[PDB]
C-alpha cells in the first residue's frame, strides 16, 4: 500500500507510549490536516453524516465523509 | 610518464601527496611530479625556440 | 538527544520506525529496543515459519495476537509490545521486518564508529598503511575508526577514501585528466 | 608578439594550473529505470544540481523528497546499476560560452561533436537564470533582416523581439531560418559591426542526418563562421532535449550582455515539450491535459522571456528568438501552440495549401502579424509596406468573385491583376536571400503598378534581370538606400523612370 | 529564530517541517541563506507539523534541511503614496532601482471581502472617449469592466488608451497590476507614463502605482501579484474615499498559475485541467474589487480567451462578476476595423433606459438590429449578390457597412501602427452621429469616409474634400 | 548458476529477485525448466535486488520461484553471410528448418547510433518504376523511406512491388524484417523469393535475409525483432561496406508492443495510452537506420495509421525521421486509384 491518513505520527506515538487517554474521543475531535477548505479529523466518533461541528475558533463544518480512521469535514468559512 | 622508465617516484610522490590530502580536509597537488616533469620538457623546447628574432 | 530521529520519512516503515525511535528515546531506552528489533531481523531470515507467518495476510487479528504471545511476552520492551499490537490492529504486521532494519540503520547512524575504505591501484605495504592511519587520524584526530582496503582500480598511485557518505579523491588519474583538459583549452 | 615570447607566455600559463579536490558527499541509487534514478542519501544537494555517476555521465537532481532524490540521467543509462555511487559536483548546470563557439557543433551540455578539436574557452554560464527586468530593456528599433521579401515587408522582425514560425510539416519552417542566417553573412564579411548578427540554431529531436546536411549547406555558403549549432537529437535522452534550448539561450546572453546581437533559432519547441513531459511523467509527477505537466507554459515563457533588447547603459546588446512550432493538421487551437502564441510577439503562419499552389514561401499574410510593426523597418520600407498591405487585402477579397461570377470590371480587373503580380513577386526560391535595398526596388516596381504590364510568368525573371541591371549600372542609388536607409524623392524619380524603361527594352511578354 | 526546515522540493511546491507552533494558512515564510529573498506561502497542513507551500521565486538552489522562518502574518506589502510612481514586486520589493519604498504601514494581501450591507453600488456613466464602448457597452464609474480577447486582437492597446483617456485628468489615484503578461510591454508602459507625466521622479507627484508579476516569474508569484495590486487599491479606497482606477493586465494568468501547481499540491484536475477551486479562487479576488461606502474602485481587467473559446472555464466564470463586458472579435481585425469590439456580444449592465438617456438606449438598439440584419443577409448575398436584393435590404446593407466602419476609431496609442493621430469623441457627439446615420444622414457619402474618424462632421468633411480633390 | 528466481509474473512482464551481482540493463536472462527457451531482457532495477524484465516468448507456465540464469550480455544474434537465405527469429533462432546458422560473430541488438561525424548525404535518386513516386516524391538511395497507410490501402502490395522492381535487380545485399504482420505474408514472400531466384538453398546465393516477429508472437518480441533485423543490416553496412536494402513491414507494431507493456512496467500513460518514452525509443531505433561513410542503408518502412488518424502520436513522431514520405489515402481506393498515393501529402 501507500499509507493511511489516520496513521499520524502523533496518534501512533500515543499507542507506542501505552497511555490509553483519548480525551473523550466520542463527541470530540482533533484536526489532522487542513487544505483547500477541507479538514480531516481523527476521532470524533458518534458523529452523524451531514452533522455540524464547531471548531476551536468558532467556525462550523459539515461531516461529509465518515471514514474508518478519520472524518472528512468541509469548513463553512475561511480555512 | 604513465609508462615505466622512472615511474616509481611518481607513485611514491603521489602516495606522499595523497597522505597529505587525507591528513588535510582537501587535496592539492603541490608536490606532484607531473607538472615539473611537463615543465622541464616545455622549458627545453622554449629555450630551443628562444634564439633570436632573426 | 532531542527526541528527534536522524531523518524524517513518509514511507510506512519510516513513519513507524521514527515514532518508535522518538518514543523509545523519550522514556529512557534505545539500546533495549535495538536488541528486540535486531532479534526480529535475524529471526525473519533464519526461521522459515516466522517469515511465512508475517507475510500471511489471511490470518485473523486474534490469531496473530496469540502467536506473537507464544513467541514471547517478555524480553521485549513495552514499546515493542505496543508496536506489535498497533501493527496487528492496522494490518501493517507484514511491514514489521523493514521497520526493524530501518530502526537499526538510525541506531547505526548514532554510532560514532565508522568504516573508511581506501582504494589504491598498488598494493599497500604494511608500513605504508601505518602512515595512512596517521594521516586519517591527523585529519579527524577526534574519532576512532576502522579502516578497510580495496585494490582493483584503473587509477594508479592514487588514493580514494570513502567514509560513510563522503568521498575524497586524491587519485593521480584525476590529475592526469585535469592537465590534459587544461592544456587543451590554453587558447594560444 | 614574437613566437618565443608567445611560447614563454604559454609555458607560464601551463605552470599556473590549480586543481583542488574537496570531500563530496555521495549517495547510492535505490532504483534506476527509463533514465530516472532514485537516489538515497546525498543530502545537502541543491535542486537542479549536477551529479556524476561511476561511468562519468552526469545527472540533474530535480525531485528532492524526504526519502530519496529523483535524478535524470543525461545520457544512456545502461551502465547504471543498483547500489552504484552518485557524487555531487556542487554546481548547477552550466555551459561554456564565448566567441570560439562560432563555427562549431555542440550538444546540450556543450561538448563539441564536430571532431575538430577541444573547445578552447574559459567562460561558463548558468543555464537557468532570471530574465532581465523591466528597466534594463529598451524599445525595439533595429531591423533583423531575414532576406525574405514577404517577411521583411509584411512581418518585420526587430532585434530583441520574439517571432513564432508556426506551421505544419513540410511547409518551409526550417527554410526561413536558414535563409535568415545566410543574409547575415554579408555584414560579417564587410566590416560593419553594428549589423553583425550571430546566429544560433538549436536542433531538438531531429535526425542527425538532417543537421549534417544543414551544416554542409552553411559551410557551402561560408555562413558557418558566425553560426552555432546545438544538437539534441531523437536518440539523445529527453533531458538533453529539455536543456538544449536553455543552453543555447545562455550562449546568446553572452553576446547580449556584451553589446552584441544574437539570433537564436529554436527548432520545434513541441519536441522540447514532449521531452519534458516524458521526463516529468517518469518522475511520477501528476499529468495535465494531453499528459503535459501543469507548468509547460512556464517552461516556454521562462525561455523566451530571456530574449530582450538591453539598454545602452549595459551595451545595447540584443537576443532575437525565432521559435518553431509544428502543428498537426493546421489546428493552432492546440495546447502547446496556444501557449506559445500568447508568449511571443508575432507569429508567421505557414499553410500547406499555399505551398502547393505555388506560393512559396507559404506565408499567410492575413494571420501573420508583428507587434513591433513598422518601428523596426527602415524608412524606405515602411512607405512601400503600407500600400503593399492595402493591395494584398483587396486582391484576396476579389479572388472568389472572379471564379464564380466570371465577369470582371475594368477597375476590378486592374486591382485583380495588380494583386496577382505582387503575389508572384513575393515568391522566392530556397537558399536565395535578398538584400534589403534590392527588396525596396522590387517591391517599389510592384506597388507603383509597373508590373501590371508584363505577364505574370515573367515577373520573377524580371526581378533577377532588373536587380543585376541596377547593381551594375545604378550602384550609387543602392548605396544611398543602404547607408541612409531612406528612399528620397530623387531616388523615387530616378527609380520610377528606369523601371518602365527596362520593361520595354528587355525581352518580356508585355501583354498584361 | 528558524523553527522549520525544508524537507521536500518539487517544482515550485515546497514542503516544510516544523517543530512547534505551525503557522496559520496563507502565512509567509522566509527561507534563510538564499542569495535572493525567497518567500513561501502556506497552502496546506499535511500533519506531523508539516506544511505544503508555494514558492514566489525560483526554487533552484534550495537544499533539504535549510532553515525557514515564520513571519506570523500573510504576505504584507507597503501601501500608501510611497508606492505612487514606483514599480513594485509581488512581495513588495522595488524593482525600479530607485530605492526603498516608504510606507505608513504594511497591509496583508489576504482579507475578507466587504460585507453585503456596505456594498454601496452606484451607477454613473464613464466617458472613455471610445464611441463603440460609450454607445453599446457603457462603463460605470465604480463597477468592474472586462475585456475578453484572444491572442492579438488589441486588448493591450485598448488598456493603454483607457489609461491615456481616463487615467489622466482623474482626481483620484490609479493602479496598474500586470500579471502574467510579457516584460517588454511593461517597459513600454513605464516609459509612456513617464513621458505622459502620469509618473515622475519628483516626489509628491506620480499619481499611479505599478505591480508586475510577469511571465518570467514562476507560479505562485503570478497567482498572488494580482492580490498585491488589489491591496494597494483597497488602502487608497478605505483610508481615503478617493476614486481608484485598477488596471489588471491579463487576469486569466492568475487562474493559470494556480492550475500549474494544483496538481503538485494534491488536488485532482478538473474538466479542462484547471484546479477544482477555480471559481472560489477567482471570486475571492473579484468580490474585493468593488465600490463601497468609503470609496469607489473602477477596475478594467483583460481576460485572455485561449483559442477564441469563450466557453473556457476561466472567462466563463469571470463573466458573472463583471458589470460591463467588452468582447473583442478577430473577424473584425481581418476586415481592418479597430477596435475589434464585437457590437452584438458586448453587453453592459448600465445599458438601461433609466440609467442612461432613452435616446441613447434607442440608438444603441437600432445599431444592433441593423448589424444583426446585415449579418443574416450575408449568407444569401454570397449566392445571389447584392443586386438581387430589394431596395430595403440594399439600404440595410449600405447603412450597416457605413456604421460598422464608423465604429472604428483611431487612438493615440495606435498611431505608430496606422500613422493617423488619435481622436477623442464626446458622448453627445457620438450619440448624435449614430442617430444621424440611422436617419440616412450619410447614406449619400461613400462608406470610405466613415473610417477611423472621430465625429460625423469630420467624416462628412473628408468625403467632400476627396471629391474636390478628384 | 541460476542465481535469480521469478518473483512475480504479469503478462509479458516478469520480475526477478537476485542474490547478488545484478545484471546490467538490457542484458538477457534465460529461464530454466521451460521448453521453448524463454529469454528476458532486463528493463528496470526496482531496488532490493529486484529487476523487472520483458519476455520474448509466452510466459504461460511460469511458476514463482522458478530459477533464472544471467547470460551477462544483451540479446546477441548471429550476423554474416550465413543469414542470407535463412529465416531468423528475434533471438537468432532459425525457423526455416534448414539447420544451424553459420555466423562469424554475434552482435548485440542494442547499440548506440552513429555519431554526427559519420554521416553521408548520398543524394542519388532511386528509380522505382512508379511514376507517381518517382515524380512527386522520388526515393533517394541511401535514405530512409516511409509508407504511411491505414488498414488495407496497399502498403504490403507496394512493398512487394518495390522488391520486384528494386530488390531483384539490386547489386548488394538486402534484409527484410517483419514486425507484427500476418504470417501468411511471410510464407508467401519466402516462396516468392525462392521462385524469383533471389534466394536459394544452394550456399553462396540468396542475397537476402529474413526476420519475422509476426503477430502471433507476444510483446517484447514484436518490440525487439526490428532491432534484430536492423543489426543484421548494420554488419553488412559497416564490415562489408556494400549497399543494403532494409525493408520493414509495419514498424508501428514495434511502438504498439512497447505500449502494451509500458503500463505493466509501472509507467504513467501518455496522451492516448501510449508510453511516455515513445519518441526516444523510436529515435534510438531510427537513428541507426542511416547511411554512413562505411556503407549505405536504403530503408523502406511501412507505417500503420490507426483509424486513419495521421495525428496519432506514433506516425506523427515517425514523420520527422523520414527523408521520403508516401502517404496512402483511403478515399482514392474507393475511387479505384492504385496505388492510392496522396500526391499532396507525400513529401
Ligand atoms: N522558398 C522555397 N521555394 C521552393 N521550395 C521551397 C521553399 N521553401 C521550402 N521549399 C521546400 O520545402 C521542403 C522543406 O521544407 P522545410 O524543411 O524548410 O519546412 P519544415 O517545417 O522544417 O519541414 P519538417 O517538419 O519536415 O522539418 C523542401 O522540399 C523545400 O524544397
Ligand atoms: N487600434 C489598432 N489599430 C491598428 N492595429 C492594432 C490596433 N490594436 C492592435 N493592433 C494590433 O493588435 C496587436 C496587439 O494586440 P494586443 O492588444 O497586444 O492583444 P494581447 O494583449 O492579447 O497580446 C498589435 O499587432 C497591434 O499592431
Ligand atoms: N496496384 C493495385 N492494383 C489493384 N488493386 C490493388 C492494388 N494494390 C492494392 N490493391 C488492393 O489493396 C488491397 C490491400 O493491399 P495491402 O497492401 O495488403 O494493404 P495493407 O496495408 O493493409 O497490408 C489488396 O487486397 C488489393 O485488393
Ligand atoms: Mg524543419
Ligand atoms: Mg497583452
Ligand atoms: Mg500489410
Amino acid at each position: 500500500k501507500k499509507l493511511s491518513t489516520g496513521e499520524a505520527s502523533v496518534v501512533l506515538a500515543e499507542k507506542i507510549k501505552g497511555i490509553t487517554q483519548q480525551n473523550d474521543i466520542t463527541e470530540y475531535g482533533t484536526v489532522i490536516s487542513i487544505g483547500d477548505g477541507i479538514a480531516r479529523v481523527f476521532g470524533l466518533t458518534k458523529v452523524q453524516a451531514g452533522e455540524m461541528v464547531e471548531f476551536k475558533s468558532g467556525i462550523r463544518g459539515m461531516a461529509l465523509n465518515l471514514e474508518t480512521d478519520n472524518v472528512g469535514v468541509v469548513v463553512l468559512g475561511n480555512d | 610518464a604513465l609508462k615505466g622508465d622512472k615511474k616509481a617516484e611518481v607513485l611514491a610522490r603521489s602516495l606522499d601527496s595523497a597522505i597529505d590530502g587525507l591528513s588535510k580536509g582537501y587535496m592539492d597537488y603541490q608536490n606532484d611530479p607531473l607538472l615539473p616533469l611537463i615543465l622541464s620538457s616545455i622549458e627545453a623546447n622554449v629555450k630551443k625556440i628562444t634564439t633570436l628574432s632573426a | 538527544p532531542g527526541d528527534k530521529p536522524p531523518a524524517i520519512e513518509d514511507s510506512i516503515h519510516g513513519k513507524y520506525a521514527g515514532v518508535l525511535f522518538s518514543s523509545a528515546s523519550s522514556n529512557k531506552s534505545l539500546n533495549k529496543v535495538a536488541e528486540d528489533m535486531k532479534y526480529f531481523n535475524q529471526l525473519y531470515k533464519e526461521s522459515e515459519v516466522f517469515k511465512s507467518f508475517l507475510n500471511n495476510v489471511s490470518l485473523k487479528r486474534n490469531q496473530q495476537r496469540d502467536i506473537i504471545s507464544a513467541l514471547g511476552k517478555t524480553n521485549f520492551n513495552p514499546a515493542t509490545n505496543n508496536l506489535l499490537e498497533t501493527l496487528i490492529e492496522n494490518k501493517r504486521l507484514d511491514s514489521l521486518p523493514k521497520i526493524a532494519e530501518k530502526y537499526m540503520d538510525y541506531y547505526r547512524i548514532l554510532n560514532k564508529q565508522e568504516s573508511i575504505t581506501i582504494i589504491s591501484a598498488q598494493e599497500l605495504t604494511a608500513a605504508e598503511k601505518q602512515k595512512v592511519e596517521q594521516g586519517l587520524k591527523k585529519g579527524n584526530a577526534n574519532v576512532q575508526f576502522t579502516v578497510v582496503y580495496q585494490v582493483d582500480p584503473a587509477i594508479l598511485g592514487g588514493l580514494q577514501m570513502y567514509s560513510g557518505n563522503n568521498f575524497l579523491d586524491c587519485s593521480l588519474l584525476s590529475r592526469v585528466n585535469k592537465l590534459k583538459t587544461e592544456i587543451a583549452k590554453i587558447s594560444f | 608578439l614574437s613566437t618565443g615570447e608567445a611560447s614563454v607566455v604559454l609555458a607560464e600559463k601551463i605552470k599556473g594550473i590549480t586543481q583542488q579536490n574537496d570531500i563530496t558527499e555521495y549517495g547510492t541509487v535505490i532504483s534506476i529505470g527509463d533514465g530516472i534514478a532514485r537516489v538515497f542519501g546525498l543530502t545537502k544537494v541543491q535542486a537542479g544540481e549536477m551529479v556524476e555517476f561511476k561511468s562519468g555521465i552526469r545527472g540533474m537532481a530535480l525531485n528532492l523528497e524526504t526519502d530519496n532524490v529523483g535524478v535524470v540521467v543525461l545520457g544512456n543509462d545502461r551502465d547504471i546499476k543498483e547500489g552504484d555511487v552518485v557524487k555531487r559536483t556542487g554546481a548547477i548546470v552550466d555551459v561554456p560560452i564565448g566567441e570560439a563557439m562560432c563555427g562549431r557543433v555542440f550538444d546540450a551540455l556543450g561538448n563539441p561533436i564536430d571532431g575538430l578539436g577541444p573547445l578552447k574557452t574559459t567562460q561558463r554560464a548558468r543555464v537557468e537564470i532570471k530574465a532581465p527586468g523591466i528597466i534594463p530593456r529598451q524599445s525595439v528599433r533595429q531591423p533583423m533582416q531575414t532576406g525574405i521579401k514577404c517577411v521583411d515587408s509584411l512581418v518585420p522582425i526587430g532585434r530583441g523581439q520574439r517571432e513564432l514560425i508556426i506551421g505544419d510539416r513540410q511547409t518551409g519552417k526550417t527554410a526561413i531560418a536558414i535563409d535568415t542566417i545566410l543574409n547575415q553573412k554579408e555584414a560579417f564579411n564587410t566590416g560593419d559591426v553594428k549589423k553583425q548578427l550571430y546566429c544560433i540554431y538549436v536542433a531538438v529531436g531531429q535526425k542527425r542526418s538532417t543537421i549534417a546536411n544543414l551544416v554542409s549547406i552553411l559551410k557551402q555558403h561560408d555562413c558557418m563562421k558566425f553560426t552555432i549549432v546545438v544538437c539534441a537529437t531523437a536518440s539523445d535522452a529527453a533531458p538533453l532535449q529539455f536543456l538544449a534550448p536553455y543552453s543555447g539561450c545562455a550562449i546568446g546572453e553572452f553576446f547580449r550582455d556584451n553589446g552584441k546581437h544574437a539570433l537564436i533559432i529554436y527548432d520545434d519547441l513541441s519536441k522540447q515539450a514532449v521531452a519534458y513531459r516524458q521526463m516529468s511523467l517518469l518522475l511520477r509527477r501528476p499529468p495535465g491535459r494531453e499528459a503535459y505537466p501543469g507548468d509547460v507554459f512556464y517552461l516556454h515563457s521562462r525561455l523566451l522571456e530571456r530574449a530582450a533588447k538591453m539598454n545602452d547603459s549595459l551595451g545595447g546588446g540584443s537576443l532575437t528568438a525565432l521559435p518553431v512550432i509544428e502543428t498537426q493538421a493546421g489546428d493552432v487551437s492546440a495546447y502547446i501552440p496556444t501557449n506559445v502564441i500568447s508568449i511571443t510577439d508575432g507569429q508567421i503562419f505557414l499553410e500547406t495549401e499555399l505551398f502547393y499552389k505555388g506560393i512559396r514561401p507559404a506565408i499567410n499574410v492575413g494571420l501573420s502579424v508583428s507587434r513591433v510593426g513598422s518601428a523596426a523597418q527602415i524608412k524606405a520600407m515602411k512607405k512601400i509596406a503600407g500600400n503593399l498591405k492595402l493591395t494584398l487585402a483587396t486582391y484576396r477579397e476579389l479572388a472568389a468573385f472572379s471564379q464564380f461570377g466570371s465577369d470582371l470590371d475594368a477597375k476590378t480587373q486592374q486591382q485583380l491583376n495588380t494583386g496577382e503580380r505582387l503575389v508572384e513577386m513575393l515568391k522566392q526560391n530556397q537558399y536565395t536571400p535578398m538584400k534589403v535595398e534590392e527588396q525596396v526596388c522590387i517591391i517599389f516596381a510592384g506597388v507603383k503598378g509597373f508590373l501590371d504590364a508584363l505577364v505574370t510568368s515573367e515577373v520573377l525573371k524580371f526581378e533577377k534581370k532588373f536587380l543585376e541591371h541596377v547593381r551594375t549600372n545604378h550602384s550609387a542609388l543602392l548605396k544611398r538606400i543602404r547607408d541612409s536607409g531612406d528612399l528620397s524623392e530623387v531616388d523615387t524619380n530616378e527609380l520610377n523612370t528606369i523601371i518602365p524603361l527596362f520593361i520595354q527594352e528587355g525581352g518580356f511578354k508585355l501583354k498584361a | 529564530k528558524a523553527n522549520g526546515q525544508v524537507s521536500q522540493v518539487i517544482g515550485a511546491v515546497v514542503d516544510v517541517q516544523f517543530e512547534g507552533e505551525l503557522p496559520q494558512i496563507l502565512n509567509a515564510l522566509e527561507v534563510q541563506g538564499t542569495q535572493h529573498r525567497l518567500v513561501l506561502e502556506v497552502a496546506q497542513h499535511l500533519g506531523d507539523s508539516r506544511v505544503r507551500t508555494i514558492a514566489m521565486d525560483s526554487t533552484e538552489g534550495l537544499v533539504r534541511g535549510q532553515p525557514v522562518v515564520d513571519t506570523g502574518l500573510p504576505i504584507s506589502v507597503p501601501v500608501g503614496p510611497g508606492t505612487l510612481g514606483r514599480i513594485m514586486n509581488v512581495i513588495g520589493e522595488p524593482i525600479d532601482q530607485r530605492g526603498p519604498i516608504k510606507a505608513a504601514k504594511l497591509y496583508p494581501i489576504h482579507r475578507d471581502a466587504p460585507s453585503f450591507t456596505d456594498q454601496a453600488t452606484s451607477a454613473e456613466i464613464l466617458v472613455t472617449g471610445i464611441k463603440v464602448v460609450d454607445l453599446l457597452a457603457p462603463y460605470a464609474r465604480g463597477g468592474k469592466i472586462g475585456l475578453f480577447g484572444g491572442a492579438g486582437v488589441g486588448k493591450t492597446v485598448l488598456i493603454q488608451e483607457l489609461i491615456n483617456n481616463v487615467a489622466k485628468h482623474h482626481g483620484g489615484y490609479s493602479v496598474f497590476a500586470g500579471v502574467g503578461e510579457r516584460t517588454r510591454e511593461g517597459n513600454d508602459l513605464y516609459h509612456e507614463m513617464m513621458d505622459s507625466k502620469v509618473i515622475s521622479v519628483k516626489e509628491g507627484e506620480s499619481r499611479c502605482a505599478l505591480i508586475f508579476g510577469q511571465m518570467n516569474e514562476p507560479p505562485g508569484a503570478r497567482a498572488r501579484v494580482g492580490l498585491t495590486g488589489l491591496t494597494v487599491a483597497e488602502y487608497f479606497r478605505d483610508e481615503e474615499g478617493k476614486d481608484v482606477l485598477l488596471f489588471v493586465d491579463n487576469i486569466f494568468r492568475f487562474t493559470q498559475a494556480c492550475s500549474e501547481v494544483s496538481a503538485l499540491l494534491g488536488r485532482i484536475p478538473s474538466a479542462v485541467g484547471y484546479q477544482p477551486t477555480l471559481a472560489t479562487d477567482l471570486g475571492a479576488l473579484q468580490e474585493r474589487i468593488t465600490t463601497t461606502q468609503k470609496g469607489s474602485i473602477t477596475s478594467v481587467q483583460a481576460i485572455y480567451v485561449p483559442a477564441d473559446d469563450l466557453t473556457d472555464p476561466a472567462p466563463a466564470t469571470t463573466f458573472a462578476h463583471l458589470d460591463a463586458t467588452t468582447v473583442l472579435n478577430r473577424g473584425l481585425t481581418e476586415l481592418g476595423i479597430y477596435p475589434a469590439v464585437d457590437p452584438l456580444d458586448s453587453t453592459s449592465r448600465m445599458l438601461d433606459p433609466i440609467t442612461i438617456g432613452e435616446e441613447h438606449y434607442t440608438v444603441a438598439r437600432g445599431v444592433q438590429k441593423l448589424l444583426q440584419d446585415y449579418k443574416s443577409l450575408q449568407d444569401i448575398i454570397a449566392i445571389l449578390g447584392v443586386d438581387d436584393l430589394s431596395e430595403e435590404d440594399k439600404l440595410v446593407v449600405a447603412r450597416a457597412r457605413k456604421v460598422q466602419k464608423f465604429l472604428s476609431q483611431p487612438f493615440f496609442m495606435s498611431e505608430v501602427f496606422s500613422g493617423i493621430p488619435g481622436r477623442f469623441v464626446n458622448l453627445k457627439q457620438n450619440i448624435a452621429s449614430f442617430k444621424a446615420l440611422l436617419e440616412g444622414a450619410g447614406d449619400e457619402y461613400p462608406e470610405s469616409c466613415f473610417y477611423m474618424k472621430g465625429d460625423l462632421e469630420e467624416s462628412l468633411a473628408a468625403g467632400r474634400a476627396d471629391a474636390l480633390k478628384s
